[PDB]
């Protein structure tokens, strides 16, 4: 198993800052990474996959970098919409291993 | 092994930098940024399984063929030092462009910046092997006329650095500018029209025949135009969509064309020796 | 667009065993692997297995080996994931999604609410 580390486990920011959450592997995933956001009681939604890529859809304000077992997710200027739970997401190996989860909660 | 685990998609579902190709509908590696998995996809079922070991096998038959020609007793050779140094730079432009080539059609789907830096080397390989390759046929054509030897290696270097200068431009590697690139190679290549004209003007068409080298030259000359006109116009997945995805398609053919056209642009030069071995280094004549 | 549909919430005894429907459409279906996620309340997602609509090949996670069963209906474009014999920790929400080359997830079923319950 491959061990994904989500932190920080929550944050509460204001509306047009920069905010970032990282996640750690237990071991090299080789860029094979995904982020994703999910609303309350909505399914997730991809936002960022290969670490730096972003989806199409995504707006720029998500930046995806990192390399081996360290990734980051920033997001510039945060905006009323950008609340919820985000979610790393190692697909190098199998089993594929999600991280804890982030809940962002924006005011 | 479960590490790296991928599967081909269809074209549609590919990111803008990765589309070349439309008439190549499905098979194509996802984007995997990472060497590992590019590396190990060699051994895989995908449109470029074709394009990278026409180009991995012919770079290590061009290798050995090298190799094996540096090595050649020095008593087959008039100048052996200059005249391996003249081989040498054709062997070397000639592996350096197989090199860059499979290299490049291995990490193509890695990142949009990977693609970008290994598609100007793979441009740049072209114009190696078609200014290496001029080196040993002056030297022979041009034999006891230096002077104008020495000229035709300058101008062949003006173009040659030309088009690797051109090739560095982002819109060269956009899909719209196939037949530009087509064009760009099949004229540095067709530039040897110049100093055969010179050759047959200065030799004779009785010399220049019996020789061979007007045979040759003209076989040498259907390759480029052949090669060139598969390539551009994408024959023939342009036919039959969909069904030339693995095999036989434009690009995989031309790849077949380089590493037939090098081999035989080698026995050309291979004789051209071969024949100034027997009448000897003088100037008689 | 791609629209992967899933059956509706299930409230099962404990021991049971529930068959959730994830139909995909809008797309060629053996031209992607289908995933199946799970989602405890309150937690992260957790990966059941990958499943392959071609070859019919599906990789399970060893903590869901004796517990799930990925099947499929090519003619109906529908994937299936049958969960057995039933216990309080299956209460969770399953999600099917799926692959573009690799398994990230572009595309994932509105998820569907799996309550075991005794009374
Ligand atoms: C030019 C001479 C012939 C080339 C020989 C073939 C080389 C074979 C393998 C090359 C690369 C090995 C894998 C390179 C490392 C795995 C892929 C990667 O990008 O990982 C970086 C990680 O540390 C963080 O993500
Ligand atoms: C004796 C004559 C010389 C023979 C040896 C020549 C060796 C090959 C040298 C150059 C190859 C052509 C230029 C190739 C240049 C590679 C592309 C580049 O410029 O990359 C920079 C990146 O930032 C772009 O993303
Ligand atoms: C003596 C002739 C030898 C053969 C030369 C063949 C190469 C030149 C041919 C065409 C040059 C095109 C210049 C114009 C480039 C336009 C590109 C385009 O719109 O392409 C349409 C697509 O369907 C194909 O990409
Ligand atoms: C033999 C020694 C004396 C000869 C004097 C100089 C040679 C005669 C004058 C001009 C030669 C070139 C004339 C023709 C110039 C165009 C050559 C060419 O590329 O032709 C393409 C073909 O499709 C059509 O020919
Ligand atoms: C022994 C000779 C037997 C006959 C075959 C050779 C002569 C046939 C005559 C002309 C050849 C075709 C001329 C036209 C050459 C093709 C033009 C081309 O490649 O355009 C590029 C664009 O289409 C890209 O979109
Ligand atoms: C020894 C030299 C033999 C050369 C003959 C090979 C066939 C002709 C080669 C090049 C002419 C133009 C065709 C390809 C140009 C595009 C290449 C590319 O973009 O990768
Ligand atoms: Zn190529």
């Amino acid at each position: 198993d491959i061990q994904m580390t989500q932190s920080p486990a929550s944050l509460s920011a204001s509306v047009g800052e920069t905010v970032t959450i990282t996640c750690r592997a237990s071991g090299n995933i080789h860029n094979f990474l995904a982020w994703y956001q999910q609303k309350q009681g909505k399914s997730p939604q991809v936002l960022v996959y290969n670490a730096k890529t972003l989806a199409d859809g995504v707006p720029s304000r998500f930046s995806g970098s990192g390399s081996g077992t360290q990734y980051s997710l920033k997001i510039n200027s945060l905006q009323p919409e950008d609340f919820g739970s985000y979610y790393c997401q190692q697909f190098w190996s199998t089993p594929y291993t999600f991280g804890g989860g982030t809940k962002l909660e924006i005011n | 092994e479960f590490e790296g685990r991928w599967r081909v998609i269809p074209h549609d579902v590919l990111p803008d930098w990765l589309k070349d190709n439309d008439f190549l509908l499905h098979g194509h590696r996802p984007p995997m940024p990472s060497f590992r998995a590019c590396f190990k996809s060699i051994f895989r079922i995908h449109t470029e399984t074709g394009n990278i070991w026409t180009h991995l096998l012919g770079c290590v038959f061009f290798l050995c063929l090298g190799i094996f020609y540096m090595f050649r007793p020095n008593i087959s050779f008039v100048a052996p030092l200059q005249e391996k140094v003249v081989f040498g730079l054709f062997f070397l432009g000639a592996i350096l462009c197989l090199s860059f080539s499979w290299l490049f059609h291995t990490v193509y789907c890695h990142s949009e910046g990977v693609s970008r830096l290994f598609s100007k080397l793979d441009y740049s390989g072209i114009a190696l092997l078609i200014m290496g390759s001029f080196v040993p046929w002056l030297y022979y054509s041009f034999y006891c006329n230096p002077q104008p030897c020495f000229i035709y290696l300058i101008v062949i270097c003006v173009l040659g650095i030309a088009a690797i200068i051109v090739s560095q431009w982002d819109m060269f590697a956009t899909p719209q500018y196939r037949g530009v690139r087509a064009g760009v190679f099949l004229g540095l290549g067709l530039s040897g029209i110049i100093p055969t004209l010179h050759y047959v003007i200065s030799e004779g068409f009785l010399k220049a025949a019996t020789i061979g080298q007007i045979g040759w030259l003209m076989l040498m000359a259907s390759l480029y135009i052949t090669g060139a006109a598969l390539y551009a116009a994408r024959i023939p997945e342009r036919f039959f969509p969909g069904k030339c995805d693995i095999w036989f398609h434009s690009h995989q053919l031309f790849h077949i064309f380089v590493v037939a056209g090098a081999f035989v642009h080698f026995h050309g030069v291979s004789n051209l020796q071969e024949f100034r071995f027997m009448i000897g280094g003088g100037c008689s004549e | 667009e791609v629209l992967l549909q899933q059956s509706g919430p299930e409230l099962v005894k404990p021991g049971a065993s529930v068959r959730i429907t994830c139909k995909a459409s809008g797309y060629t279906f053996t031209d992607f692997n289908m995933d199946w996620v799970k989602q405890s309340p309150g937690k992260s997602l957790e990966w059941i297995g990958d499943f392959n609509p071609n070859s019919g090949g599906s990789i399970y996670n060893q903590k869901f080996k004796d517990k799930a069963t990925f099947t499929v209906d090519k003619s109906s474009s529908t994937a299936y994931m049958e969960l057995r014999s039933l216990t309080f920790e299956d209460t969770a929400v399953y999600y099917c999604a799926r692959e573009t080359g690799t398994a990230w997830f572009a595309y994932w079923g509105q998820g569907t609410l799996v309550t075991v319950s005794a009374a």
